[PDB]
RNA sequence: GCUUGUGGCAGUCAAGCGAGCGACAUUGCUAUCAUACCGAAGCAGAAUUCGGUAAGCGUCUAAUACCUACUGAU
RNA sequence: AGAACUGGCGAUGCGGGAUGAACCGAACGUAGAGUUAAGGUGCCGGAAUACACGCUCAUCAGACAAAAGGUGUUAGUUCAUCUAGACAGCCGGACGGUGGCCAUGGAAGUCGGAAUCCGCUAAGGAGUGUGUAACAACUCACCGGCCGAAUGAACUA
């Protein structure tokens, strides 16, 4: 005895097993018969919004999701694994996020749809920070004083607790308005991003950072052949 | 179910050395030295390479062997506190009164005093517990910053500084006058 | 619930008196304990049937020790308008009392009162929370009638609130017979 | 005693700064404090202790149930 | 190997035992008084409620739950 | 409680049970040798602080109040997956009609009433919670990334 017991909440969603990879494996090897092209996409995050309306833009080039050892195992590890010549060789490559693209469009237009393509998204830890962003002296604003004051309402007093004991700054609370006793430089042009301080500015809404997803390999279903590009 | 042998590997920086023999410690690094007494624990120790200390339990029970990472875990605060610190950001705030925080060295030993709460007219004391030091912190209001080697120390003076000063026969929910641990870290700002 | 309450305790009574009355006859020990275990049973039964009106009184009791004390007797002035017209900050700098001004409609939820002297003479002002039915309209409307105070209605010449003049001169219009 | 001060106060001023950390802590130890109750508490007390526990573990019981019957329709 | 706090029972529940039974809920009319030290409660203060330790001391006031032993003296 | 049952007691010593008539042993003359029953082999008290397998930290353990609870402890049964990454831990995703329809002074997932669907994703409840007058903001349960092997749920001793 003494083991502590696991909490557990009535949710109204249950667990999918290993049904729902065993059904994306069969889909691999069914789908790759049909679609002309396959990639596997570097996508380290991706907001679901923006994934759906790359979907919708690319809803004639299905994209196929999932664990990478799933994957990797319905491509093939290896020659003696692969479902189609050559098709091991980008199972190897990636690393990351999955991101399996099946296409039916050539090289080209991969390239130039995921070159034109960009979005903006929050700077992640152990990236440099886009911008420069100083709180001002006195009361605290939703966006931090990075647009007028006139406009930004003051941060509701409620997540004032969560600022005091997370985040270290010296917030404070004066009528029920957030204060801090000094223009608190969370981050500047060139300092690497900490955790707190990319959940700060999270909080912050300041989504200055440019996000664009990057292609790691290459297959084509009729030539047998794999390449890679860095193109972003 | 009475197994054979556990153990779990402590490691140790270059910055820091410990010597090791009856379960009097010691700990010695840039900060200073650092010794602690485990006689009633009960475990062995055995070092490999100089830098990997191993501790491992023989035909120990679960209960016993629960001390066998207890043992590494106060092994690995010890060092980390001898080569980097810990430094405790200990606030305090008031509404109406000016709480007022003094240090005396009265007899010789050094206190920590707290006046002025809720308008009380008692001095209250601390004593300082060896290696902590007390000094204001700047362009902060009304804060005092503990520091110190020995996390136990530190941690237990700064407990009893936010503890003594208790709101008695009182709304604990309306009166926020009191000392609290606001953040903490350590000394080295790494 | 009152009633509930009296009818209970009533019936409590009666069954503790014939229960008294009854176990005089008891023979054995056991005959006698189960006897006291019916009572008790009963009291008990009769105080979880009660189990809804202790929760209210509960609540209106834990709600009425923080309302206001006012004495409707006593000179006093009422304020009344359009819900946080900017009577709000009227009652902030007019008395002690710390009453927020923010812009959306209910700023206030309940008869906020404050007290001040003049001539040496005590006076006290109560703040309508606003009037458009509702609850709070209504203990607006009761606070305005049944109190021997004055009422100081509250209009804006500028846009604050988001509300024209002409639905002020028109709710002043429909409330005037009563004040 | 004019209004629900106490949560205006609250909202205007905060909670104690360490009241999250000593609720959190709280409710933690009460894993550790039902068993210590268990294992103490003697004389009527144990035996009210032990109804409320049976009670509250059949009431879990039944909820769990309920939840289980109504979550495939 | 006595005693202590939730009125019997009609149906509904029915976890479990195994033909038939049966917990916990539910409709039916029906060993601290005060002082001392802590925790919770709409605990603003005062005052007060509940819960724990405590038998030290009291119980209009803070409250009014024929031989051995014996003190003494050779 | 109605009886039949065969034994002890009455007329019964002796040994053990700290001393007993309902228990165990036991065919009662005076002495010597040797072996036993129950009962014991830490001292009082004659005899191993004997061998070996495990169990217990118990603020009267130990020499019929009980049906259950304890994040006490040591063993097994039935369901779970698992190098397609066991459990746990740190990060990310956590959508779109939609601020669903009523309830209205203001409530959009969380003040209440009933529906609780399709479209899509490896994964999204017309929301399991925290919180705001109301949006916001954090979080699960659902997955993904990191991390490298047994773990998760109820039961029997």
């Amino acid at each position: 005895r003494s083991k502590r017991s696991k909490l557990v909440t009535l949710a109204q969603t249950d667990k999918k097993g290993r049904e729902n990879k065993e059904r994306i494996f069969d889909e691999v090897r069914e789908a790759l018969d049909t679609y002309r092209y396959v990639w596997v996409l570097h996508l380290d995050d991706v907001r679901t919004p923006v994934l759906q309306e790359i979907r919708t833009s690319w809803a004639g080039s299905k994209l196929i999701m999932g664990k990478r050892k799933v994957l990797q195992k319905a491509l093939g590890e290896k020659r003696e694994e692969e479902y189609k010549e050559n098709l091991y060789q980008l199972s190897k490559l990636c690393s990351g996020v999955t991101g399996l693209l099946f296409t039916d469009e050539d090289v080209n237009t991969v390239k130039e749809y995921f070159k034109s393509y960009v979005r903006s998204d929050y700077s992640r830890p152990n990236t440099k920070a886009p911008l420069t962003f100083t709180i001002p002296e006195g009361i605290v604003y939703s966006r931090g004083g990075q647009i007028p004051a006139e406009e930004d309402v003051p941060m509701i007093h409620s997540l004032e607790p969560t600022m005091r004991n997370k985040f270290e700054i010296p917030t404070k609370i004066k009528a029920g308005k957030i204060t801090i006793d000094s223009p608190y430089l969370v981050c500047t042009e060139g300092e690497k991003l900490d955790v707190r301080q990319a959940l700060i500015l999270k909080q912050f809404g300041i989504a200055a950072s440019e996000f664009k997803v990057k292609v790691s390999a290459y297959y084509d279903n009729d030539s047998s052949t794999v390449e890679s590009t860095n193109i972003n | 179910m009475k197994y054979i042998q556990t153990e779990q590997q402590i490691e140790v920086p270059e910055g820091v050395t410990v010597s090791i023999k009856s379960r009097i410690v010691k700990v010695v690094g840039p900060r200073g030295t650092l010794t602690k007494n485990l006689k009633h624990i009960d475990v062995t120790f055995t070092k490999v390479n100089n830098q990997l200390i191993k501790v491992a339990v023989h035909n120990g029970g679960r209960k016993h062997v629960a001390a066998l990472r207890t043992v590494k875990s106060l092994v690995d605060n010890m060092i980390t506190g001898v080569t980097k610190g810990y430094k405790y950001k200990m606030r305090y705030v008031y509404a109406h009164f000016p709480i007022n925080v003094n240090i005396v060295e009265k007899d010789g030993a050094k206190f920590i005093e707290v006046r002025n709460f809720l308008g009380d007219k008692k001095i209250r004391n601390v004593p300082v517990r060896d290696g902590v030091t007390i000094e204001f912190s700047t362009n902060v209001k009304d804060e005092i910053v503990l520091s110190g080697n020995s996390v136990e120390d530190v941690s237990q003076n700064a407990a009893d500084l936010q503890q003594i000063c208790r709101v008695r026969n009182k709304d604990i929910r309306k009166f926020l006058d009191g000392i609290y641990v606001s953040h903490k870290g350590f000394i080295t700002e790494d | 619930s009152l009633a509930a309450i009296s009818r209970a305790k009533s019936l409590v009574e009666q069954v503790a008196r014939d229960y008294v009355r009854l176990l005089k006859f008891g023979q054995s020990l056991f005959q006698c304990k189960q006897l006291k275990r019916a009572a008790l049973g009963r009291m008990a039964t009769i105080v979880k049937k009660l189990r809804d009106p202790l929760a209210y009184l509960e609540q209106v009791r834990q709600h009425i020790g923080r309302l206001p004390s006012i004495d409707p007797n006593t000179r006093t002035l009422l304020i009344c308008g359009y819900p946080n017209v900017g009577k709000s900050s009227f009652l902030r700098c007019i008395t002690k009392s710390d009453v927020d001004v923010q812009p959306y409609a209910f700023t206030t939820k309940s008869l906020y009162v404050g007290h001040f002297d003049y001539k040496y003479l005590r006076f006290q002002a109560i703040d309508t929370p606003g009037i458009l039915m509702n609850n709070i309209e209504m203990q607006s409307i009761y606070a305005i009638a049944h109190l021997r105070s004055c009422v100081l209605y509250f209009m804006d010449l500028s846009e604050q609130c988001g509300f024209t003049i002409e639905a002020q001169v028109k709710l002043f219009h429909s409330i005037k017979p009563l004040f | 005693p004019q209004n629900d001060y106490i949560e205006r106060h609250i909202k205007q001023h905060g909670k104690r700064l360490d009241h999250e950390e000593r609720k959190r802590k709280r409710e933690a130890r009460e894993s550790h404090k039902i068993s210590e109750r268990a294992q103490k508490l003697t004389g009527w007390k144990g035996k009210q202790f032990a109804k409320k526990r049976y009670a509250e573990k059949v009431s879990m019981r039944k909820k769990i149930k309920a939840h289980e019957q109504s979550k495939v329709k």
